């Protein structure tokens, strides 16, 4: 029983095992928590210019307006069609290059805040009289 | 009520006329820590449903 | 004047670099070099400093060279990169002051009109800081010590340069408070209990040492005048200090109680969100 | 084989505590980085910063935002800022490299 | 998990702590306690 | 040999085991006079009750834990818990609670011989005979809690006591132990039974209101606890 | 507009654009196009 | 709850149930003084537009409800005996006849010890009725209830003070509510931890 | 009158304050007109207590204390050094 | 000379020392105080000192309160207890 | 931000720039890789890989000067501590006690869907640190003096 019985008492440290295993988790929560602040070496990177596409041509060229300055044709990024870009779309232009970047939406002036369609009235239909 | 704000200040000969008793920690925990078990409380229901 | 002498890092890494420039002779067992800062205000800040060569002998500390065309052309040279750039001092290793370096001290005195010393140690040791900052002057001591000209220890701190930590600190590094309490006490009782311990043991050696050796156990006023500060407590029996019991023993009491209640409440939301985080979230066999 | 297979678990025991040891020494490590990164985006902040006026978010973690200067930038937000204040086009600190949001 | 095991060994409450402290007195009924005071 | 042979087995996995475990070790203390001790150990006990113990059960429980707050002197009122089963066994003891805050013998005697039934099968009737020698002590205890310094005189009129020099000797088992110091004078000063002052959770407290919070900390280990078992 | 299920655009405004100071076109060309960009849509105007 | 709840004295209309306005209003100022505090009384039905009309009538009734805020301890005492043969009588007061007068007397003997931490027992004598040894055995009895917060002297015969919640029984009143509080948590984790 | 003396009689502060001690309660009351403050005095051990009006907790007692006898403490050993140089000079 | 302990000493002894009657020294001991040269504590209970700031011309003796008397001795205590926080919490130092 | 660059020949262009004999080395070059402004500059240069010399004595000095002397490192006085203190511990708890409404909405809700619910309000170690720290000038009050 000697050598029969403290093989068993060697099952009983095995649930250190199921420890190990709560503990490789934390290991992977903190790399996941480090690795956003990795991911946040990404905002290092200079933002592309904001400007409004005049009008587009073929063989991936733009014609883009800068909003400061004058009308630059630039070559398109593979990630968007030249179909996908329109007139009167406010693309991003790689701070560099110039490149297209990304389609920014919101193309719209002051009158955005008259929509007035956000914090819609309180329900009045019933309140409405005869 | 309110007043000179000192208890039966009549022995002494040298006057204890003051009132200090507004300690925040006192009230701040007395309230979080019944506000605090209500989680407990929740809490309870929340584990045991899904236990049994 | 010299009211406080921040040395600037890169100065402080340039003394070290010069003692390794010279690290193929041992026999110097010191590096010297002229010491070059602003004088904005009161306040001395060493800038970029150059090292002239000099020899030190052991044959009565006599036999001291320092070259005049190279403190002249280097100086010149430097002030010409930094307009705010001029003689300040100079520095050197060697932690036991030489008898020679008042002798120095006199020929720098005559190159910057308040020069000062800054015995900065190459190889750093611990507690307080690497650079150790004497003005010598002349004047007549009030009780009537012969002569009365000696280096007087002067304040001193660290520059501020940006960029500097990442050839070195990158490796390390620990700022944040999770260390605070959990070995900063310990430095403060391994240095105050040992360090402090050790210059007031050499003044209590001093009482027959300083007598053997010393310039005297009652001498320099400040011997028993800031040791008598130091006494600002009395030192010994009823103290009234931590046994004023009615006074600080009652308000350590409370404030102890103010913050040990908050513990209480502070057990009770770490408990709790341990309770949600594994009763619950761990508890999802699905 | 008992006896052998005492020897047996005995070592997988041995090698499961030298391995348990290591996971937590790791961890420690991980969180002493976790801190110096979390300092780090503090600092992107602290730095002078030219002032902007946002205009509007494409998505989360990016912007469209006029500077003083004027000139619309494809920015991105910082992680930490309450997204709420964000929408108001109000005033946004930009950092003077890379204009984003700070 | 039921103990068994000893079974061989306001509306109705709450004022009965109350009730019980003066339920041996309460027999001047408060009217002679005042008498009381009368004759001191 | 119950005593001796306590060893670990602090899981208490089951609770309701810990609880069993309390019960018959409050019993114990109870039988052995640790009546102080008994009385937390049965509040622990009764704490853990999951199970229903609707009839004859958790009433036994009750039951032990009454009657030793009643040995200490300190009265128990019923209301606090009065489960309706702890209530048909209680008829005796709620009337005996009464006797023992009423003056007369003739009603504990009463309510002894009415009474002695159920409470023998309960088998704490040792301790309500043990009780009847104790209804004194509650008296004292009331005193001490309402008079800072009473006359020996006044004790004797409160207590019933036969004669004064009997009221001094009653004084004397009043100091017995965890009560306010008599420190009777033994003349003009009588019962001065000066409470302890400076009792304001201040200095003379300090070790009295931080070590309550030690406690409380303490319980701090649930946090390590759960947290290990995922 | 509570009732609607369309985008509501409310235009009780005056003339702050066309060839004032101001912006072109605003109060009208513009309005109807942020209208065509949301399909169902509802224009009150309080003039 | 009914203290609360008799709030609306202004339209109670004149409702079957009451006898008469008159028999609301003596039910409103006797249950709300038990349950009311100083604060309150005064704003609620001392200064009380409706109740005070109500009260001209009733002489006793107003020299009861005055009496306590006026601090005039010897009439309410002689009054609060009036009030209690008219409890007794009336139904649906019967039942709590004896819990209303001692609670008036706990509440009565609060309010004059609160301003005097020390109180000679000949004073409350006469204050209230004169044999000091009915104040003595009523200050024994409600301060072994806990009620009277404050400790009684023999020989000097002065009553002294209790401690103040916000002074110290703020440690108490943590600690109370931690009991239950930490209570709970031992339970529970032992259902999870199993 | 302040000082930091303790038990300094009540009645030998009216002889020092020039007034008489049977209209001194009047007299004080010029100090109340006054309206200094209040160091404290005992008039029923007949003693003034002329050291601290209104006592606050103590802790900046302790941080000055502590700050103090630490800077002492460096700037001892600060000018330590020299001293221990100077035997060191004619050693 | 005396820091705490002795530095606390009766009115009589204060008598002596102003070379005063002990009634008198009630009144002298008040006009020994107003000179203020060191600001201090002082309290008339004994008309003991234990007072704060002093400033000597110069310590007595070989200045003995400066070695184990006094200094010196309790900084070595000092150490013995920082090893003490040292041994209570070795793994936190890490 | 400092990088170091040498330029690349036209003549030597036929032939491959930089030939390698170790894969390691290059890979760590690639870590740097090119910069945007610099890629537009590239030609006829070739970036070179720049690493801090060995630093020993002299990462110790800094080393020795940055926690004691750049961080404060008084040491003899290194250990507001209970003057301000009360004002914080208030504050940070009263904080905690609108955040904690919070969780208590969490585990009220039934949250079939998960959804935020501003939890790890935290401040629980801050409040930690902050009162262990303070209650440690006990050490201070009668072990470090008297």
């Amino acid at each position: 029983y000697l050598s029969k019985i403290e093989e068993l008492q060697l099952i009983v440290n095995d649930k250190s095992q199921n420890l190990r295993r709560l503990q490789a988790q934390r290991n992977e929560l903190n790399a996941k928590v480090r690795l956003l602040r990795e991911e946040l070496q990404l905002l290092q990177e200079q933002g592309s210019y904001v400007g409004e596409v005049v009008r587009a041509m073929d063989k991936k060229k733009v014609l883009v307006k800068v909003h400061p300055e004058g009308k630059f044709v630039v070559d398109v990024d593979k990630n968007i069609d030249i179909n996908d870009v329109t007139p009167n779309c406010r693309v991003a232009l790689r701070n560099d290059s110039y490149t297209l970047h990304k389609i920014l939406p919101n193309k719209v002036d002051p009158l955005v805040s008259l929509m007035m369609v956000e914090k819609v009235p309180d329900s009045t239909y019933e309140m409405i009289g005869g | 009520d309110k007043k000179f704000h000192g208890i039966l200040d009549q022995g002494e000969g040298v006057l204890i006329i003051f009132d200090e008793p507004p300690v925040d920690k006192t009230y701040e925990a007395a309230l979080e820590t019944i506000q605090n078990m209500s989680k407990v409380v929740d809490s309870l229901y929340n584990k045991a449903k899904k236990l049994t | 004047a010299v009211q406080k002498v921040v040395v600037h890092p890169l100065v402080l890494l340039s003394v070290v670099d010069h003692f390794n420039r010279i690290g193929k002779v041992g026999n110097q067992k010191r590096v010297v070099g002229v010491l070059l800062g602003s004088w904005q205000k009161k306040v001395l800040d060493v800038s970029n400093s150059f090292a002239v060569p000099f020899d030190e002998d052991d044959k009565d500390d006599s036999v001291w060279f320092l070259d005049h065309d190279y403190l002249e052309n280097m100086y010149g040279m430097f002030k010409k990169v930094n307009a705010r750039e001029r003689i300040v001092g100079w520095y050197h290793t060697g932690p036991k002051l030489h008898k020679n370096d008042i002798a120095i001290n006199e020929l720098m005195k005559r190159y910057c009109p308040n020069s000062v010393l800054v015995i900065i140690d190459v190889k750093p040791k611990d507690l307080g800081l690497p650079t150790e900052a004497y003005i010598s002057v002349e004047e007549v001591h009030d009780d009537g010590t012969p002569t009365s000209k000696t280096f007087e220890h002067v304040t001193s701190e660290i520059g501020a340069e940006e960029a500097e930590e990442v050839g070195v600190e990158h490796l390390l590094r620990d700022i944040k408070d999770t260390t605070v309490g959990t070995l900063s006490q310990r430095i403060t009782n391994q240095v105050h209990g040992l360090k402090g311990l050790n210059s007031k043991l050499l003044d209590i050696r001093s009482y027959l040492e300083k007598v053997a050796t010393g310039k005297l156990p009652i001498n320099h006023q400040i011997i028993y005048q800031l040791q008598d500060v130091f006494n600002l407590l009395p030192d010994v029996s009823l103290q009234e200090f931590v046994k004023a019991f009615y006074l600080k023993t009652n308000d350590q009491m409370v404030v102890v109680y103010l913050a040990s209640l908050i513990r209480s409440v502070v057990a009770l939301h770490n408990l709790i969100n341990n309770k949600i985080a594994n009763r619950d979230a761990e508890k999802k066999e699905g | 084989d008992l006896y052998s297979r005492y020897k047996k678990l005995q070592q997988e025991l041995e090698f499961l505590e030298v391995q348990e040891e290591y996971i937590k020494d790791e961890q420690k490590n991980l969180k002493k980085e976790f801190l110096h990164a979390q300092e780090e985006v503090k600092r992107i902040q602290s730095i002078p910063l030219v002032i902007g006026q946002f205009l509007e978010a494409v998505d989360q973690n990016t912007a469209i935002v006029g500077s003083t200067t004027g000139s619309n930038y494809y920015v991105r937000i910082l992680s930490t800022i309450d997204r709420e204040l964000l929408k108001p086009n109000a005033s946004v600190a930009l950092h003077k490299h890379s204009n984003a949001l700070v | 998990m039921s103990e068994k095991k000893q079974p061989v060994d306001e509306d109705n409450w709450d004022d009965d702590n109350v009730e019980d402290d003066f339920s041996n007195q309460l027999r001047a009924e408060l009217e002679k306690h005042g008498y009381k005071m009368e004759t001191s | 040999e119950k005593l001796v042979s306590k060893s670990v087995f602090p899981e208490q996995a089951n609770n309701n085991e810990w609880a069993r475990y309390l019960y018959y070790t409050g019993r114990i203390k109870a039988i052995q006079l640790e009546y102080s001790e008994a009385r937390r150990t049965m509040t622990n006990a009764l704490r853990k009750a999951p199970q229903h113990t609707a009839v004859g059960f958790k009433q036994t429980v009750h039951k032990l834990l009454i009657v030793v707050e009643l040995l200490l002197g300190e009265i128990p009122d019923r209301l606090q818990f009065r489960q309706p089963s702890l209530k048909r066994s209680l008829m005796p003891y709620f009337l005996l609670t009464q006797a023992v805050r009423t003056g007369n013998l003739a009603k504990f005697n009463q309510v002894l011989d009415q009474f002695g039934e159920k409470f023998q099968a309960d088998g704490t009737y040792t301790l309500i005979i043990r009780l009847r020698h104790n209804v004194i002590k509650t008296g004292v205890r009331m005193i001490s809690l309402s008079y800072s310094r009473i006359s020996l005189a006044d004790i004797a009129q409160k207590l019933q006591l036969d004669s004064p020099e009997d009221a001094e000797f009653i004084v004397a088992k009043a100091i017995r132990d965890g009560v306010i110091e008599a420190s009777i004078n033994h003349e003009k000063g009588y019962v001065q039974s000066k409470e302890m002052i400076d009792i304001y959770s201040t200095r003379e407290p300090q070790l009295a209101f931080h070590q309550r919070i030690s406690f409380c900390l303490d319980i701090h280990n649930m946090s390590v606890k759960a947290m290990r078992f995922p | 507009a509570h009732h609607t299920d369309c985008t509501f655009i409310r235009v009780s405004g005056s003339e702050l654009v066309q060839k004032f100071i101001g912006e072109g076109a605003r109060m009208v060309r513009e309005l109807f196009v942020m209208a065509r960009e949301h399909a169902p849509s509802i224009i009150f105007m309080d003039e | 709850q009914a203290a609360e709840l008799f709030l609306d004295t202004v339209s109670t209309f004149t409702s079957y149930e009451l006898m008469d306005y008159k028999t609301f209003v003596t039910y409103t100022v006797y249950v709300s003084m038990i349950a009311l505090e100083r604060p309150d009384l005064r704003e609620k039905v001392i200064k009380g537009a409706e109740i005070l009309e109500v009260l001209h009538s009733l002489p006793a009734v107003r020299q009861y409800l005055f009496s306590l805020y006026e601090c005039r301890y010897s009439v309410f005492f002689q009054s609060l005996a009036v009030v209690e043969q008219e409890m007794k009588k009336d139904w649906l007061f019967a039942p709590h006849y004896r819990y209303y007068v001692r609670e008036m007397r706990i509440h009565a003997y609060s309010q004059l010890l609160e301003s005097y931490r020390s109180l000679t027992l000949g004073y409350m004598a006469e204050a209230f009725g004169v044999g000091v040894e009915f104040i003595d055995q009523e200050l024994s009895r409600f301060i072994a209830a806990g009620r009277l917060h404050c400790k009684i002297d023999k020989v000097n015969e002065i009553v002294e003070t209790n401690r103040p919640d916000s002074k110290n029984w703020q440690y108490q009143e943590t600690i109370k509510k931690g009991d239950l509080l930490l209570n709970r948590v031992q339970k529970l984790s032992r259902v999870i931890n199993m | 009158m302040a000082k930091y003396y303790t038990r300094i009689t009540m009645k030998r502060m009216a002889q020092l304050l020039d007034l008489s001690v049977d209209e001194s309660e009047a007299f004080l009351s010029n100090l109340v007109v006054n309206k200094t403050i209040f160091a404290k005095v005992d008039r029923l051990a007949g003693i003034i207590n002329f050291q601290r009006p209104k006592d606050p907790n103590n802790l900046l007692n302790d941080w000055s204390q502590k700050l103090n006898s630490l800077m002492s403490l460096v700037n001892k050993t600060t000018h330590l050094i020299a001293k221990e140089e100077m035997i060191h000079n004619l050693q | 000379t005396r820091p705490a302990n002795h530095r606390q000493l009766t009115f009589e002894e204060i008598a002596k020392s102003a070379k005063i009657t002990v009634n008198e020294v009630e009144l002298l001991v008040m006009k020994a105080l107003s000179v203020g040269l060191v600001k201090g504590s002082i309290d008339e209970v004994d008309k003991r000192v234990h007072m704060t700031w002093v400033q000597p011309r110069v310590l007595d003796l070989q200045q003995i309160k400066g070695m184990k008397d006094r200094l010196e001795f309790w900084c070595t205590d000092v150490k013995s207890m920082e090893m003490l926080v040292e041994h209570q919490a070795h793994d936190i130092l890490t | 931000v400092i990088d170091a660059f040498r330029l690349i020949n036209a003549n030597m262009m036929v032939l491959g720039h930089e030939p390698r004999q170790t894969t390691s080395n290059l890979g760590h070059l690639n870590k740097p890789s090119i910069q945007a402004l610099i890629h537009g500059l590239n030609r006829h240069y070739y970036s070179i890989t720049i690493n801090y010399r060995k630093n020993e004595l002299e990462q110790k000095m800094l080393l020795n000067l940055h926690k004691k002397s750049w961080m404060e490192g008084l040491t003899l006085q290194d250990y507001v501590v209970k003057e301000m203190l009360e004002l914080a511990k208030n504050y940070n708890k009263a904080v905690e006690e609108e955040d904690k409404m919070t969780p208590e909405q969490l585990a009220i809700k039934n949250v079939g869907k998960q959804d935020p619910k501003r939890h790890l309000e935290e401040h629980v170690d801050v409040l930690m640190t902050s009162n262990i720290v303070q209650c440690l000038a006990a050490m201070l009050d009668t072990v470090v003096f008297k």
